């Protein structure tokens, strides 16, 4: 890294002294030393960058968003000075973008990243990072255009290949996504050894019929991304008991299970009334998990938050459930009705986290044609009975009956989670 | 959001410290 311009070379002694304090952990001392350097040398880019790095370190020490916001501004000040070395320019704005993302100012990060690309149009890596910016805000279209530019200039870029294949796969171009994902992971370029790309490569292969999907699940297990070939959630807490099927007694949630089974007809009747008189409240499944068929969901709780308008449609069910914070407070799960019609097949898939168990309460179950596989075991629902499985394991669903199948889904915290984790885990 | 599956690039939100 070349960081000192002509003027900063003449004051390297004062700059190096200030930086030594930062490397020694005297954070409060180094900020005041760099502050005094900025006052004395208001045009020095190294001194201004030192002040931002110190404000950055201090923000970590105190876990302060306000301090980090000030560092984010000082990083930009560096770019407004005259005669800033290009290496210092990249570093100051790249770090600003990163910290803007860490704060959730995704729109601000994107503006910073766009400036970097305008300043250095030949840096492939900055374009790759701009593509990530677009993906973080969900703009897959602009992300796709970015990575196409990269693959035109550097067509062997592994980072660009996996992210291109991820976008294709997300746009349901399943067959087309596979070579981009396989060639990125195999390139070994930095950023390609990520569970997300193993997850979707094997899922894309499973959908098209290629039997080599297992090998990629195994490789992801060998490289520490998946807890097993079968349990492929990516937002995990280590050590939690891992088994596909659970009994009520094993979960310890026996009061909740008994309440569900004793009052099941009430839950059924409020769901049927919504189907009949408020059908619009059932929304189609929107995660591209279906091969074919009709599957819709009517959600009462999501991420630990009650849906007020939805509970107006099932008020007795919502009253009943409010007694059980183990599900209403589960910020990594949902409470919802789920209806599936004949001719529906749900692709093998896993949920995103191992921090929940998923209960199914049967409400209207045709006597033939409905079944659910989890790991190597297939089971069926019973009206008025609870089934419990860990949906972080691979599972698959078929609906080949002659009428609709309605169940009630109740997610609970994994029982071995401590209360501390239950309140601190980021919602999903 | 990632409800039944894992389809998003990231499933969580960033809110600082
Ligand atoms: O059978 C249903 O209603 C949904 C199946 C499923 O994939 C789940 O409950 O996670
Ligand atoms: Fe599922």
């Amino acid at each position: 890294p070349k960081l000192l311009n002509k003027f900063d070379k003449t004051i390297k002694a004062e700059l190096d002294a200030a930086e030594k304090l930062r490397k020694r952990g005297k954070i409060e001392e180094a900020v005041n030393a760099f502050k005094e350097l900025v006052r004395k040398y208001p045009q020095s880019p190294r001194a201004r960058y030192g002040k931002a790095q110190c404000e950055d370190d201090l923000a970590e020490k105190r876990r302060s968003n306000e301090v980090l916001r000030g560092a984010i501004e000082t990083y930009q000040e560096v770019a407004s000075l005259p005669d800033v070395p290009a290496d210092l320019l990249k570093l100051s704005l790249k770090r600003r973008s990163d910290r803007q993302q860490f704060l959730g100012h995704m729109r601000g990060s994107l503006l910073t990243l766009q400036r970097l690309v305008q300043l250095f149009p030949n840096d492939t890596s900055l374009k790759n990072d701009l593509g990530v910016g677009y993906l973080l805000i969900g703009d897959n279209d602009n992300a796709k255009k970015v990575y196409e530019e990269v693959l035109s200039v550097t067509p062997n870029d592994g980072f660009a290949k996996v992210h291109y294949g991820f976008i294709l796969k997300a746009q349901n171009k399943i067959a087309e996504s596979i070579p981009y994902l396989k060639e990125g992971i195999e390139s070994g370029d930095p950023g390609t050894d990520d569970g997300r790309f193993y997850f979707h490569l094997g899922d894309a292969m499973q959908r098209v019929g290629n039997k080599e999907a297992y090998k990629w699940y195994e490789l992801g297990h060998k490289r520490g991304h998946f807890a097993s070939v079968w349990q492929r959630s990516l937002y995990n807490v280590n050590g939690l008991k891992a088994q596909p099927w659970w009994t009520p007694k094993e979960t310890g949630y026996t009061e909740l299970v008994k309440s569900l089974e004793r009052n099941w007809k009430l839950i059924r009747d409020e769901g049927l009334a919504v189907m009949d008189k408020a059908k619009g409240l059932f929304l189609p499944e929107d995660e591209n998990l279906r091969e074919k068929g009709d599957w819709s969901q009517f959600t009462l709780w999501q991420q630990g938050r009650r849906n007020e308008n939805a509970c107006k449609g099932a008020p007795k069910t919502c009253t009943l459930l409010e007694k059980f914070p183990e599900t209403t407070g589960c910020r990594r799960g949902q409470i919802k009705y789920s209806i599936m019609h004949p001719g529906t097949h749900v692709w093998p898939h896993t949920g995103p986290t191992n921090c929940r168990l998923r209960m199914h309460l049967g409400l209207v179950i045709p006597k033939e044609g409905c079944k659910i596989r989890c790991a190597n075991e297939t089971k069926t629902w019973e009206e008025g009975k609870v089934l419990i499985f860990d949906d972080s394991f691979e599972h698959e669903v078929w609906q080949d009956a002659s009428s609709f199948r309605l169940i009630f889904i109740v997610d609970v915290w994994h029982p071995e989670l401590t209360p501390q984790q239950r309140r601190s885990l980021p919602a999903i | 959001k990632c409800k039944d599956g894992l389809g998003e690039y990231t499933c969580t939100s960033l809110e600082g410290f």
